[PDB]
Order: C-alpha cells, then sequence, then structure tokens
C-alpha cells in the first residue's frame, strides 16, 4: 500500500523569489 | 470504475504561502476558444464541475517538482499545482505542456 496518494508542493520561502 | 490515470488534486498557494486543497478531479487538455490555446482542464470529482481551466501559456515556467507534481505561476500572486495519482498521468500532461512550449519532455522546468 501507499501511505497517501497525493503529494503537495513545498511551501515556498519569501526569499529568494 | 474511477479512472486513476488522470486523477489529480488541485492546489492553490494561500495567504500563508501554504497549499490549499481545492479538490480532487480529472485532468485533460483541450483547445479553449477564448484563451486562444491549448489549456489544462480539471473536472471536480465532488460534482463534475469545471474546477480549473488554465491556458498553457508559451512563456510560463512549468516545474515538475516531483515525479507526480506540476507547479506553475498562473498570474501575479496566483500559483497553481497539479498533484497526480499516477506518474504515467503526470508524464502525459507534462508531454502536452512541453509540446505547446517547444521543449523536450526530459526537462524538469520549461523556462530558464
Amino acid at each position: 500500500s501507499l501511505p497517501f496518494t497525493f503529494k503537495v508542493p513545498a511551501p515556498p520561502p519569501s526569499l529568494p523569489p | 470504475m474511477t479512472d486513476t490515470r488522470r486523477r489529480v488534486k488541485v492546489y492553490t498557494l494561500n495567504e500563508d504561502r501554504q497549499w490549499d486543497d481545492r479538490g480532487t478531479g480529472h485532468v485533460s487538455s483541450g483547445y479553449v476558444e477564448r484563451l486562444k490555446g491549448m489549456s489544462l482542464l480539471v473536472r471536480a470529482e465532488s460534482d463534475g464541475s469545471l474546477l480549473l481551466e488554465s491556458k498553457i501559456n508559451p512563456n510560463t515556467a512549468y516545474q515538475k517538482q516531483q515525479d507526480t507534481l506540476i507547479v506553475w505561476s498562473e498570474a501575479e500572486n496566483y500559483d497553481l499545482a497539479l498533484s497526480f495519482q499516477e506518474k504515467a498521468g503526470c508524464d502525459e500532461i507534462w508531454e502536452k505542456i512541453c509540446q505547446v512550449q517547444g521543449k523536450d519532455p526530459s526537462v524538469d522546468i520549461t523556462q530558464d
């Protein structure tokens, strides 16, 4: 079995853009 | 009966720069008249509604952030992500994006 199905993107930092 | 090949979860970047779950659905591509181009289309699983209709802009940097994530800036202060149940489906949509932009699908970011 997979733990979860859907990955989520990383939370982006303020710096750098 | 549920198709998993093109099954996705849609996220938007929220006010805390975290990701909001906007629902699961199924992703396809099609030409959209008023957007003047091939677009990514997501129908929501919850009720079949049109959840996402996003032009594949020739200049947008799409990022394949993991084997099953496609992330891009839709507008200023507006960031979108598609998370795929199946890598095969992610590869299918990535190929379409790369074809629209004239890029080789081996890249992981479409614009430098």
